């Protein structure tokens, strides 16, 4: 444990997720690759 | 009324210790103490920059569209993993400039929610629904360093390094918000004082901390790399 | 605490407390005393509370 | 007994929570207490600038032509979705100038409800249809960055960015207007103050995420294309 | 009757001594001292550098890399085990364009967590044997001097090198905590006169030992090996 | 109501004279004397620099690994036994500086707990567990004068020259502290202040010590001597 | 040619290293 050492830890943030925006382009992409193979 | 043991190690303890450093405890009382420490980590972290609240991270730029982070707060250096680069950041006039107008710098704006870069960035990262595969970080990886937004407390077993590090400073800007919501005044103005001399010795640290161990002396650069 | 006031050599009785509801004994165990007591003067601060 | 929550995410539980802060629980004063909320609310994004409340839309120029949105407060960067072009703000002075006497920048101004483009360029609207297919923007398009005021809540379960970021923020500013009906002045101070500091904190975040990450020297050499 | 010792060198006697200069003998407060003793070291270390709680460790660099030991508050010279050649500190700005635009003077930065020297030097640690063995120092290594953060006592008989310097300090600076917990203002303010001016002694004492004794005239010499 | 005779010569008597110049003595209060004086002398040789506390005494260079003494507290004129010779303290990179390019002069520095020197000394003294023998100090042999921190009482009869030449410092300094013990602010600051009064009359006459035997007028020094 | 500065209890441990081959060496 640290006492006043700032470099003894890291707190996590509130959570490693992206924007919505970046889900509909993963999502439109898997669709695109799908819908190519499909066809 | 309440006990507590002498570390304030979570959140379980430091509410009971709020509610012991201050007699005023009760039903009533006790069951917002949750409140006030929101009130007191959020006027902490609105303003509060030191390393243990940052995070680094790979991003997606796609020249462009690239967006940013939800736990975006304050930007520390950034650049790659491939040679190293540092960018600069600019104004979106200097980028719509460049755009027309026209490899060695790069450059970088905020426009709204997304980070916009004038060359046609290609940078990768797996895609969302990913399984784990750290995937070998390719080239034209860019790492952005920033100040990440800390979690809220929901179980008394959650802890955090401001509690390992600092205890009193939560339990005075939290002591403040409770002498407001009762009636008192001179407990509001001593806490807050307290919390803020905690704040500025904890922050005159961290400049202590930066760029200390060694002196300075610029030596008189005039680009000696003219070739190229 | 405890202390002796011997008369004719101390002035005063010297004792460290900082309880709030302070209470003071007297005793007298003597066989060659007849002394007395008119009057006392407690010399006192004030602290805090909770 | 009003019991509210920890995460104070709602209109409901706000309401509540201030009733609490003022124990006093009395019809002559609860049911004001949205009142109060409005004038906070009110005294809040009168003069707040930050990018939550920011809003992008795409304008339907006609002819060098435009009308502002309903929900119009300022006025950020503008500029087309291809290659940029940031647009300029002018004066109506200068953009009815450049028509007498005038590789080619934009420059605009506000007649009133109307924002007026010299160059009369031309914009269109995406594809409206909703069934569930995406808006397919729309070439030649202008792109608008403007803070959009927020709607009133007019319901419990409503909710807004400021709750989960400050919530302590509209409950001062609205404990503040509460302390000012019945003649509370010393109320009225503490409360004003720390929504002031809380205002103040915001703003101050809002600052350090600009462009800071970088020195301020060797000022930039924007100058032409002739070297 | 909680009588402490002469020579005040641990915890439990300084609990015991900060008990007694606030006479209240109640489990309600007595319970708290372990936690008004851990404020006050927090607040002392938080800021004092002096050489006591310094530390001198060896890194481990593979390649212009390395690693912040987590007991880091403050770095000062850095040097190798031969031939000297002090560090300096840089930002990230120029030994980025050091990489780029380049008898041999070394660099240094502070990536979040991470030292980041240019010339991608090379060092390696000592022989690890605890068989009652020397360490055996290795070839081309690099010595760091930092101001090592103090572990907390959790202990009684446990001590450091301030109970035996200045006991005054930490007892002055916990009885403040310790006099705000109960409402005592003239307590607080006296006893953080008291711990600021020792604080400060402690300050002046430590620069009365550096580079005083010698004129600060004719300023050094060292321009070049070009006479 | 103890005695004392006039002159405070010992600990066993200023243990005493504290307690008469102050009521306020008993049992819970009499126990702690020792500590009172303890925290005065502290504050008083935190910074206080004259001749009787000094100290001089040979090192053992060893070419850099030359180590600062326990007792070390501040550097005065550091010199040898052989024909005379004045050292200058510089900064580690002024030393490491020296060390590649590249001795009339000699300088050193400090480097944690080490005195380090440019030049590759050879100084000598003998072992630790030498049998007196004062050795007839050979040649090469620094001869270091510092400010020693003196020793802390521990018997009555212990005394010290601060006893013989001040008792009142000590007896004001720790009057202080108990005053402080006890619930008391007239009393702590006339002390502190007379206490001061007293340092500061003690310094100055440090002051008007040196170099007070006539003036001084630089005689335009410009290197009369440049040959070598 | 120049090392770090170990705490007191290593540099204790380490002088106790020069005692078994001298017991050795008397045996």
């Amino acid at each position: 444990v640290n006492n006043v050492g700032q470099f003894g830890a890291t707190e996590g943030s509130i959570g490693a997720y992206k924007q919505a925006a970046e889900y509909a382009a993963d999502s439109k992409y898997w669709a695109l690759l799908a819908e190519s193979k499909f066809g | 009324m309440p006990d507590v043991q002498y570390p304030i190690n979570t959140y379980g303890w430091l509410k009971k210790a709020v509610a012991l450093w201050a007699d005023r405890d009760d039903d009533e009382f006790v069951n917002q103490i949750p409140n006030f420490i929101n009130f007191a980590e959020k006027e902490i972290y609105r303003n509060l920059r030191i390393p243990p609240l940052e995070k680094e991270v790979y991003l997606d730029i796609k020249d462009g569209v690239a967006y940013i982070p939800p736990d975006y707060l304050e930007a520390q250096w950034m650049m790659r993993a491939k040679d190293g680069t540092i960018f600069q950041v600019t104004s979106p006039e200097e980028i719509s400039y460049r755009r027309q107008h026209g490899n060695q710098p790069v450059n970088f704006a905020r426009f709204g929610s997304r980070f916009i870069f004038y060359p046609s960035i290609e940078a990768d990262t797996p895609y969302y629904p990913d399984d784990g595969s750290p995937l070998i970080p390719a080239e034209n990886s860019v790492i952005l360093s920033y100040y990440a937004d800390p979690p809220e407390f929901h179980e008394d077993t959650d802890t955090s390094t401001i509690l390992t590090i600092a205890p009193e400073l939560l339990l005075y800007f939290t002591l403040r918000h409770a002498c407001l919501f009762v009636q008192d005044d001179n407990g509001v103005q001593k806490w807050s004082a307290l919390g803020k001399a905690i704040l500025d010795e904890m922050v005159e640290q961290n400049k202590k901390q930066e760029y200390s161990g060694s002196p300075i002396a610029i030596p008189n650069n005039m680009t000696r790399l003219q070739s190229s | 605490t405890s202390k002796t006031y011997t008369i004719g050599v101390d002035r005063h009785v010297s004792v460290r407390l900082n309880h709030p509801y302070l209470f003071y004994n007297v005793i007298d165990n003597d066989v060659n005393s007849n002394a007395a007591i008119n009057g006392l003067t407690i010399e006192f601060a004030v602290g805090g509370r909770r």
